[PDB]
């Protein structure tokens, strides 16, 4: 199985240039000389097309891959259309593009809204998903001019350097809600979320879904009784177990159109994406939120909140497996070297029951499947977890490149890990 | 399942410019700057309106041919809550503007349609009370009948391009944003 | 447009307009026309039209064969207006010599097409163009009739103008013939659902069964009824076209030959076929009231006596 | 479809079809008849049909005040057809004198009217209204129209025959005049653009300006066309009403007050709106052949001495 390791957030600076450079010779060095088969880098927006609608800088970028070409490793782009950064600590901040933080400036509802209006940055909502609202452009048109960008400046990598194109759908560049807003401490593990869904934008594609099924009241807003992300499931009558909304008739059809929704999302970011990037020797992957915790739970709170409509009666990885194998697309799923006990217990995380069910959904839609570690561990159980998960996955990247993995003992065992996987 | 769809609540004047082509969906044409429905940047052109509603709100009332949006327009004060449906692809308004509106016309030499069928009327003439109707009308714009009263004549051609009272004195655009890189965006999209 | 309409008597005072709303239609493919003379001139008035609907033009009875070899539709308004001091006997006379003579060409070029009298009065030569068919031996009786839809149409807009209701919703039927006191209007069984009073159904009888000789009067006794006849008659022609392309829904009020009375030729809802008189409608007689019933035994008389009177002309 | 339409003259051979096709109109409410005698017998006519246009009628210039209170169109095809043996100066002259009294009764009226002008010569026509407009100071260009779709509708019906068109989509412009030798048919600007060979061309522009001479000869002692005339004018009538209703696709060829040219009233494919001329199509003298442009550079002496004899019978 090829073994993949990922780029710090530091691999390029606020400006177009690589970061410790020297230091990423010594990194990928010591990679190469592992027998590694690739990187994964995280193309920025906001490092790219950080203040012209137009021009993309592609110094430093162009650099690293040329320089990760060089040591023939192989890159897998992911198309970060997200903010990161300051959260609950410093770590380091790529903001999304100055003109495109205007715009959600200007017109608020640009953003995932939740329940009680907040706002959350990280990414443009799919309320305003092809409304031409940055600057004369729908977020399909930016995303896939980007992408556009991207092939033609790095045509000579695609199908020889460049192996992979994961596509950035959502926070974190998961297709999922930002149900888990870390910043501020708003929400904290465990936790249920809440429903990403409150922007006017999409509001009245849910009054016309109500409409359409012949309920003018269930379109007003979203659940009333959801519950706060740090609440458990129990805690909430609708995410409760002992028939709670979740199973009524108005929870279906909710968490149907929620579902469905991102859903499209998926479907439109994924059409640009294989018609931009057709017959060229790459693939396109989408990564899926790992949602291990509250997964014993019947209703699966923490799934339903960021989108997966995955329930004890409905498998809601299903559609999604169907919907990656009508574009041809790569599941992406985290949370592969944790286990059961080592989570806690009181929250019902289920983190080899998940990769299961997702290993299920990717053999019924024959959807290939890659997987990638949700902490940064270097010990030869969570080793032996992802060889196990290994064996029964297309490529596994690992998080994360730091000097930590290149001392004695961690660097010892991940080159184990990488010869008992290969 | 129709998620394509949306709805949207407007307070008069609307500011839209609706267009009925030969196909019986009434598009929208254009987009009264400083309207409310410029405000609102949902309402795109060429979203075909699935139904509509009154000036109480009432029911929202699924709109067949002109003869629904006829008393929508016909009012002047209130709020109206529209269903729209934005098209499976882009719309190309690369068309709007490059057509004129004349050649973008059905009934372009202006045939005579004398009929006294109701079948053949839009649902403004119809009376839909027992029988094939009971009187005639002679009309020579294609606005006045059915798809099936086109057919029997016989982007689609538009039978009409109507609008209401909007004031204000508003330019009729395509909203409000860089128009051109919009446009420039829809050809890299296409090629 | 695959239909045929040809109108004989077409440059008229009712020809003209008729031929016009006929020619602006688009189930109309080709219009003949005949008159004595000024056909010429109307066919090269209407050939200028741009509805889709050839326009030719027929004189005289050489051009008359050539003009019935091929028509679906028949209308006959070929009547002469009446003459100040001129007796009605003669000038019925004269018109069922031209109805007579008509028909003997339509016998003989295409029988098998729909016939639209219009000549007045329509009680009188509809039975002599019925008995000229016969004596041609080609009658066939499914596919002629007796246009009485401008009474109808002078019932609806009577009925809409006395009480208010929506007058394209407005639709009452017309039993019996189509000249004098036959007129007899079903107000109690009008389509809208309404309720009339007794001095509503005389005002609307006497104004129904009395409105050609109101137009004449209105017009000094210059003519009868020119554009309502037209349109009445482009209402019927586009009905009997409706019928012919399959339409089931052509419930058309007209004088023809029925089985549903002692009188050989009745003024009735009528269903209409591809092959003409599909099926009459029984219930028009069910469930009148005893105002109907004494005007439909003076009706019955009137239709007998001129039954008779177009009989003794014919044979 | 809560309009007023007045038609002065609504009693000969174009005023009968005329009035029965705009009664059959579903955006006509109110019809008002107008003529000198024999009016109340076409009412009566009319008023039998079961449409919704409502029909009235007036007799003498009294109740001609009455006729076009708060009428939304306003159509003027009252005439005299020429009489065998009589003189054209004196044809000319009794329709002048209609024409102008039917105006300057119209003005003041109700000047916002749509004023529909038939009586021809329109190229004469039209001016002395305009002028007769003039001096009561409601003069508005926008509002004052020359019928020119009679002959729209004789190029549609000869185009679509001679070069075997589709006759829903023809659409042929037509500029210059209503006088015959002053009409031009942009062939062209054919909207379902097709060549068209010299020979094409010939016979086809001569037969449109000879069609008005076609038809009277085909009508020998009986006037000149009245159901083309009828239909073309109540297609007029229904495009100006239409525009009045909105409908931001009204395009129609009128005569009217145009500065597009030295002559001071022109022929052109126009945009309606719904406070009258809202564009004038200048291309319509863009992009025109040769053989356009000579019939154009023709006709402009003939159309200035029809406007110079409407001016000299207006001001006289």
């Amino acid at each position: 199985v090829p073994v993949f390791v990922m780029m710090p957030l530091d691999s390029v600076t606020m400006g177009n240039t690589v970061n410790r450079r020297k230091a990423m010779k010594a990194s990928l060095q010591a990679l190469k000389s592992a027998g590694v088969e690739g990187i994964m880098i995280d193309v920025w927006w906001g490092l790219v097309e950080k203040e012209s609608p137009g021009t993309y800088n592609w110094g430093g970028y162009n650099e690293l891959l040329e320089l990760a070409k060089k040591l023939g490793l192989k890159v897998q782009a992911v198309m970060s259309f997200h903010q990161c950064g300051g959260n609950v600590g410093d770590s380091v901040t790529i903001p999304l593009p100055q003109w495109v933080v205007e715009e959600v400036d200007k017109d608020p509802d640009l953003a995932y809204t939740d329940q009680w209006g907040r706002r959350n940055h990280e990414y443009i909502s799919l309320g305003a998903d092809t409304l031409p609202v940055l600057k004369g452009r729908t977020p399909v048109q930016c995303y896939a001019d980007f992408m556009r960008a991207f092939r033609d400046n790095f045509k000579h990598l695609l199908g020889e350097t460049i192996v992979e194109i994961q596509v950035g759908m959502g926070p974190a560049g998961e297709l999922r809600y930002p149900s888990y807003p870390e910043q501020e401490g708003t929400w904290k593990f465990p936790g249920i979320g809440a429903f990403q869904c409150y922007d006017k934008y999409s509001l009245s594609s849910l009054k016309a879904a109500a409409e359409t099924y012949g309920k003018p009241e269930w379109g007003s807003t979203g659940p009333t009784d959801a519950g706060h992300y740090n609440n458990w499931p129990e805690d909430t009558q609708f995410f409760k177990k002992e028939g709670g909304g979740w199973n009524s008739e108005y929870g279906d059809f909710f968490l149907s159109w929620y579902s469905q929704m991102l859903l499209d999302h998926g479907e439109r970011i994924l059409s640009s994406a294989k018609s931009i990037f057709e017959n060229m020797g790459v693939k396109i992957s989408v990564k899926i939120a790992g949602i291990h915790w509250h997964y014993g739970t019947r209703s699966h709170a923490p799934e339903l909140t960021a989108g997966y409509y995955n329930t004890r009666f409905r498998d809601g990885y299903l559609p999604i497996a169907q919907m990656l194998a009508r574009h041809n697309a790569i599941f992406n799923f985290t949370c592969i070297e944790m286990r059961d006990h080592e989570q806690p217990q009181d929250a019902l995380c289920a983190p080899e029951k998940l990769v299961n069910q997702v290993a299920l959904a990717t053999l019924a839609a024959e959807v290939p499947l890659a997987g990638e570690n949700a902490l940064p561990r270097y010990d030869d159980y969570a080793h032996e977890q992802i060889l196990k998960a290994s064996a029964l996955m297309c490529a596994f990247t690992y998080l994360r490149m730091n000097p930590e993995l290149f001392q004695a003992d961690n660097w010892g065992k991940f080159v184990a890990f990488v010869k008992k996987m290969g | 399942m129709n998620l394509n769809e949306y709805m949207v609540t407007l307070e008069k004047p609307l500011g839209i410019r609706f267009a009925l082509s030969a196909d019986g969906k009434i598009f929208v044409h254009a987009i009264k700057k400083g309207s409310n429905a410029e405000k609102a940047r949902i309402i795109m052109v060429g979203d075909t309106l699935k139904k509509a509603s009154d000036s109480s709100g009432g029911t929202l009332v699924e709109i067949k041919d002109f003869g629904d949006t006829k008393k929508m327009l016909v009012e002047k004060t209130g709020s109206f809550s529209l269903v729209l449906e934005r098209p499976f692809s882009p719309f190309p308004i690369q068309y709007l503007l490059h057509l004129s509106d004349l050649d973008l016309l059905y009934n372009r030499g202006r045939v005579s349609f004398v009929t006294w069928n109701k079948n053949l009327l839009s649902s403004n003439l119809r009376a839909s009370s027992q029988g094939s109707g009971n009187s005639g009308y002679a009309a020579f714009s294609s606005k006045f009948f059915t798809p099936q009263g086109w057919k029997l004549l016989n982007i689609s051609p538009l039978v009409s391009v109507f609008s209401e009272d909007v004031p204000g004195d508003g330019e009729w655009g395509y909203g409000n944003f860089p128009l051109e890189e919009y446009i420039k965006a829809l050809d890299r999209s296409k090629g | 447009a695959s239909y045929k309409v040809a109108v004989l008597g077409a440059a008229g005072g009712i020809g003209q307009p008729l031929s016009l709303l006929i020619k602006m239609s688009p189930l109309v493919s080709t219009l003949h026309l005949y008159d004595i003379a000024n056909v010429k001139g109307v066919a090269a008035d209407l050939s200028h039209c741009n509805t889709p609907s050839q326009v030719r033009d027929f004189t005289g009875p050489s051009e008359l064969a050539d003009c019935l070899k091929d028509v679906n539709v028949v209308v006959i308004p070929a009547g002469v207006p009446r003459k100040p001091g001129m007796t009605r006997d003669d000038l019925f006379n004269i018109n069922a010599n031209i109805v007579k003579t008509l028909v003997e060409a339509v016998a003989e070029n295409c029988p098998n097409a729909f016939i639209h009298i219009i000549s007045n009065p329509v009680n009188s030569t509809v039975p002599i163009a019925a008995e000229v068919l016969k004596k041609k031996g080609v009658y066939d009786p499914k596919k002629l009739f007796g246009v009485t839809t401008l009474d109808v149409v002078r019932a609806n807009t009577f009925v809409s103008q006395k009480k208010n209701l929506k007058l394209i919703d407005v639709d009452v039927p017309v039993i019996g013939g189509h000249a004098g006191i036959t007129i007899l209007p079903l107000l109690s069984k009008t389509k809208p659902s309404v309720n009339f009073t007794d001095e509503e159904i005389q005002e609307l009888t006497v104004r129904i069964q009395n409105a050609g000789t109101e137009v004449v009067d209105a017009k000094a006794g210059a003519g009868s009824a020119t554009l309502s006849m037209a349109y009445a008659a482009a209402r019927f022609v586009e009905s009997s076209l409706r019928a012919l392309d399959g339409d089931g829904d052509v419930y058309e009020c007209s004088f023809v030959e029925s089985t549903l009375t002692d009188l050989p030729f009745f003024a009735s809802r009528v269903k209409i076929g591809k092959n003409g008189l599909e099926a009459v409608i029984e219930s028009d007689l069910q469930g009148l009231t005893e105002y109907e019933q004494k005007a439909l035994e003076a009706l019955k008389v009137e239709l007998k006596a001129s039954i008779d009177k177009g009989v003794a002309f014919a044979n």
